[PDB]
């Protein structure tokens, strides 16, 4: 989340962030219950207070909501102990910040986003960027190995695409941030962007990945004005499932066919329907490839069609029941790299080995009776360091 | 002493498959280095991959191809 | 035709969608396969169309799927349905248009139908046909010619090539017409037999009878209705109808038994009218007209006594008005099949509850009897309750370590006397049947192997049951089951699916099965559908429990034998572990028992 | 006197026009 990707930044990235335009706000607006209204307190004091009043301004129930909030908002480090005054430069900017100082835009990203999945997937017709097609392989969902031949997908690549379009977005843009770290571009200029959609080179650069992703859309041939879309700022089911594993779903668009086709043997395709059957083969197909049962029935779920909401549970205890029995039995035989120990003279030596390995971490499993042990090979060093110690 | 290899965790049917295995030579050798538990047995690593091609035959057998 | 790049075939380019999609619920695949809607406000004329012109394939809650043949087209020509009658509300009913290769399949089926008519007059068989240039074109293969015996031209047919030249004319594309016109018929007077009004016919048995008798004249077909659902109240409502002499045909002592018994209850024709031709007991057959027998006594190949000589004359000799079949699944058998031609009738109904088998001779029924008039819903019979709701359940039983060991270290098949029989599928059926015992709820377990059935039923000390069980003890077994409190459980074998008139049973335990047999599967089933005086659909007072063992051939054999339910719509629940199981005290809990009944079984040979 | 079924098929969705 936004709260986990502002919490690992250091106060000096932290205070500079802070811009004056709109961080202030999005930042504020992060704070669930209860910071809020301590900031709008401590909004027009240049005198810091003690602990003790804050801690005893919240009654004895519900104590754990204060705790809570003042741990996350020590984290943010709005303020100092000083000894509780917020940091007079947030103060300034939300000071500021408080009283100082579309259809065809939603269709564009809509359209945007398809193509790009479709591009992800092996689909023969898609756009063509060699910029995304690079950034995507390094934001870990993809690899190459042959610029020649086309990309092919990672195992967390099926995982990312069975996602929801607000998680799959939001975790494709904190990957765009970390790699752009790494590429050099400024974190702190192009993140205070994202907070004012809500409300340089690296800039043009940036809004021309968003106009990429489809977030945004200038509309003028690349004008200094931009109208974002829905999906900057941060639908009904069509599948119907039967009790013989037999899917009906009705769509037009190819990225949903993709989509089911990914984890189900496709049978008839009419103009407005399509007829798949969920059968071993195609679930263990899509668990080898590295799904895991969840996303198939989370995805299966939320583009639930409305005829079968009326049920209780939406999707029926069978079909859901079966997903996760075939998921279960492809790991039924876990592998786990270890080394074996024989021939214990003595019980009192495997014991001492046995707490070593306790406290450094490297025992994988034991067994007593068997006076035997197995530990990984990254461990099987430290051990026979202490074996040589004797 | 120590012996390099994979430690493999399955159910007690599994376990026992694995049992026969080794007993009858089916992959030509003794993979199995011992057995750590009624349910974890060590099989030597580059031999995992043939093996669990073996367990996912067994599953073609078990399972009927609808 | 065309592949898309997945495994469906592509119809982009096929056929259009019309406009007002969402207004039509249907659709119209080349194959003929149709799939309906079961949420659309007009579901139910839409059900009745497509079961007039369609037989079902998969009818689950939401989309029901049909799928269209010829037979299927030439029972709605019988039932009066023309090729415009049906293709103009296809079309309008069609949310995609009719592909033009199901246009004229349809035009095609229809047309070719009652051009020839088989009528059988004076223990003759004349093929009859207003036009003539059917018989003139139609004798092209010698087969006909040989066959014969040696407007509205007619031709006699010797007796026993009528099913060769049946067949040979369904994929010649003149198919036989067998409607009775048991209305206009002189030449065998009308017997007297009439239904008392204390029978009630349920709305699906009167749709049933309906769509046999779309016209003045009785149409010759299968009637697929389950056990617990009143066909024998049907078939003998079709022959009091028919009003003609009637030879009903079971499969067994007991099917014969409760044919008579259907017969009296239901009709109130006298009882010394109706005949039972068994040799055990002989009620003067050729007295009476109204008769039961069954498929052995008829097609029996080898010695006949004098007696049954005579009779089996006479009734060859006879000519019945109609020939009710029970449980036709059977007839395909060569004995079996046989029957039909050793006697004469003018329509032969056909009753079933499991009309399903492996080798593809169901497909033969079609022209040995006739199409499948109906088929009733058995999602929708719940729903209306005339059938106890069932929650269809499969408790996976996972195997012990030693018997898997034996049972994949040997390649030979003792395996289906070992998996049947292993510690924690003995544990999961006696905990299962404390917990239904505690809950006053009737047990009827099953297994195929006699040797397991008897094994469990004394460690169990159970009243078992099996096929050379005197008939006395199993009378005696049954009304100790059916009133004595004492005892709410009974371990019958195979013996049990065959045929029987069993008491209402609350859960349907199956310890081991035959193999992958739908038809043994829906048999069994069939015995709980028995609807109670009270209940409800929602309650699931009734329940189905098949214990399979994990990672054997038990569980093919189970996915393979279930398909047929779940066509019907039964979701079969899996269920990994049973709670309580371990503080419930249970047999085989240590080590030691196990290996006595794996030595046991070991020595079974 | 003859049965109801005997009249003919009931065609329940003739019943709909459109």
């Amino acid at each position: 989340n936004l709260q986990e990707f502002l919490g690992g930044l250091s106060p000096g990235v932290l205070d500079r962030l802070y811009g004056h335009p709109a961080t202030c706000l999005a930042v504020f607006r992060e704070l669930p219950s209860l910071a809020k209204n301590w900031v709008m307190r401590m909004l027009f004091l240049e005198q810091p207070l003690p602990q003790a009043a804050v801690a005893l301004w919240v009654k004895k129930e519900f104590s754990k909501a204060q705790e809570e909030s003042t741990g996350l908002l020590s984290g943010l480090r709005i303020w100092h102990t000083q000894l509780l005054i917020l940091n007079p430069i947030f103060r300034q900017n939300l000071r500021i910040a408080l009283l100082g100082g579309v259809p065809s835009l939603d269709k564009y990203a809509e359209e945007r986003w398809e193509v790009v999945l479709h591009f992800m997937v092996g689909s023969p017709s898609a756009a063509v960027s060699q910029d995304l097609a690079q950034l995507l392989s390094q934001a870990g969902l993809m690899k190459s190995t042959e610029p020649g031949e086309p990309p092919c997908i990672t195992s967390a690549g099926f995982q990312f695409l069975l996602l929801d379009t607000p998680a799959q977005l939001w975790y494709f843009m904190l990957q765009y941030l970390q790699t752009a770290q790494s590429r050099g571009m400024d974190l702190v200029e192009i993140l205070s962007f994202l907070f004012q959609l809500s409300f340089s080179d690296s800039l043009l650069n940036f809004l021309q990945h968003l106009r990429e992703f489809g977030l945004v859309f200038q509309r003028k041939r690349k004008s200094r004005r931009y109208y974002p879309t829905r999906l900057a700022i941060n639908q009904p089911g069509f599948i119907v499932v039967e009790t013989n594993y037999r899917l009906y779903a009705y769509t037009e668009s190819e990225l949903q066919i993709a989509l089911i086709a990914l984890f189900s043997e496709m049978l008839y395709r009419f103009p407005n329907m399509v007829v798949a059957q969920v059968t071993r083969e195609s679930v263990q197909q899509a668990i080898a490839s590295g799904i895991t049962a969840q996303q198939i029935i989370h995805f299966l779920r939320t583009r639930a069609h409305p005829v079968m909401l009326k049920q209780t549970p939406v999707l029926p205890p069978t079909i859901t029941d079966q997903i996760r029995l075939w998921e279960l039995e492809r790991d039924r035989l876990r592998f786990t790299e270890g080394v074996l120990y024989n021939q214990f003279l003595s019980q009192v030596d495997f014991e001492l080995l046995l707490a070593h390995a306790r406290e450094l971490g490297v025992l994988v499993f034991e067994n007593s009776a068997k006076r035997l042990m197995v530990v990984t090979p990254a461990g099987h060093s430290d051990v026979k360091r202490f074996w040589k110690r004797q | 002493n120590v012996l390099k290899g994979v430690l493999i965790e399955c159910d007690p049917a599994m376990k026992q498959f694995l049992l026969y295995l080794d007993e009858s030579n089916a992959l030509g050798k003794k993979f199995i280095i011992q057995d750590i538990d009624d349910t974890h047995v060590f099989v030597i690593a580059e031999l995992v991959n043939v093996l669990q091609e073996r367990v996912g035959e067994l599953m073609d057998q078990n399972a009927f191809s609808l | 035709t065309k592949v898309d790049e997945y495994g469906a075939k592509d119809y982009r380019l096929q056929m259009p969608l019309k406009d007002d999609h969402t207004s039509r619920p249907l659709w119209v695949a080349p194959d003929g396969h149709i799939f309906l809607e079961a949420f659309s406000p007009v579901y139910k004329y839409a059900q009745d169309f497509l079961v007039a012109i369609a037989e079902p394939v998969c009818r689950p809650t939401h989309v029901h799927e049909y799928k269209l043949t010829a037979y299927s087209l030439y029972a709605a020509v019988s039932v009066g349905l023309q090729t415009s009658d049906i293709t103009e509300y296809l079309r309008k009913l069609s949310k995609t248009g009719v592909p033009d290769g199901i246009m004229q399949f349809i035009k095609l089926c229809t047309v070719s139908y009652g051009k020839v008519k088989l009528v059988l007059k004076h223990n003759r068989y004349f093929v009859e046909s207003c036009h003539p240039d059917v018989i003139q074109h139609l004798l092209q293969d010698p087969v006909i010619r040989e066959c014969r015996l040696r407007q509205t031209v007619s031709f006699e047919v010797k007796q026993e090539m009528i099913e060769e030249l049946q067949k040979r004319c369904i994929h010649l594309e003149y198919p036989l017409l067998a409607e009775y016109d048991f209305r206009n018929d002189s030449v065998n007077p009308d017997i007297n037999i009439d239904l008392k009004p204390t029978a009630v016919l349920r709305p699906y048995q009167e749709k049933s009878l309906r769509k046999m008798f779309g016209n003045g004249r009785a149409r010759s077909g299968v009637i697929v209705l389950p056990c617990g659902a009143g066909k024998s109240l049907v078939g003998v409502t079709a022959a009091c109808t028919v009003r003609k002499r009637c030879l009903v045909l079971g499969n067994s002592a007991v099917s014969v038994e409760q044919w008579k018994a259907q017969f009296k209850m239901w009709s109130t024709i006298d009882d010394s009218q109706i005949c039972r031709f068994t040799s055990d007991a002989k009620d003067k057959p050729i007295g009476c007209s109204v008769a039961i027998s069954t498929y052995s006594m008829l097609g029996h190949t080898t010695k006949r006594s004098w007696e049954a000589e005579r009779v089996m004359e006479w009734l060859k000799t006879q000519e019945w008005g109609l020939m009710i079949l029970d449980e036709v699944h059977t007839i395909p058998a060569k004995m079996f099949r046989r029957v039909l031609t050793i006697v004469q009738a003018h329509c032969k109904l056909g009753l079933t509850a499991t009309l399903v088998r492996e080798d593809d001779k169901i497909v033969d029924l079609n022209f040995l009897i006739g199409p499948k008039l109906y088929e009733a819903n058995w999602m929708e019979l719940q729903n209306n309750g005339y059938i106890a709701k069932v929650q269809c359940a499969e408790v996976w039983c996972p195997m012990s370590p030693e018997f898997y060991r034996e049972y994949v270290a040997i390649k030979t098949k003792k395996r289906i006397l070992l998996y049947t029989m292993n510690p924690n599928k003995f544990r999961a059926c006696q905990f299962l049947i404390k917990f239904h015992e505690r809950r006053n709820d009737k047990i009827i377990v099953f297994a195929d192997n006699v040797f397991a059935l008897k094994e469990y039923a004394i460690r169990l000390n159970k009243p078992y049951i099996y096929g050379p069980t005197s008939q006395g003890e199993r009378m005696q077994i049954l009304q100790n089951f059916k009133h004595n409190p004492k005892i709410n459980t009974i371990f019958i074998s195979k013996v049990g699916d065959t045929s029987f008139d069993l008491p209402e049973a609350n859960v349907l335990i199956q310890i081991s099965s035959h193999g992958g047999s739908r038809r043994q599967e829906a048999q069994r089933l069939g015995r709980v559908l028995r609807a109670k005086k009270g209940m409800v659909a929602e309650e699931y007072n009734a329940f189905f429990y098949s214990l399979v063992s994990q990672d054997t051939q038990e569980m093919a054999y189970s996915t393979k034998r279930q398909r047929f339910l779940v066509d019907q719509g039964y979701s079969f629940k899996v269920i990994t572990k049973l709670a309580g199981m371990e503080e419930e005290d249970l047999a085989f809990s240590t080590k030691e028992e196990q290996q006595q009944l794996l030595q046991k079984v070991l020595a079974a040979t | 006197r003859t049965k109801r079924w005997e009249g003919g098929y009931e065609r329940t969705w003739e019943i709909l026009k459109e």
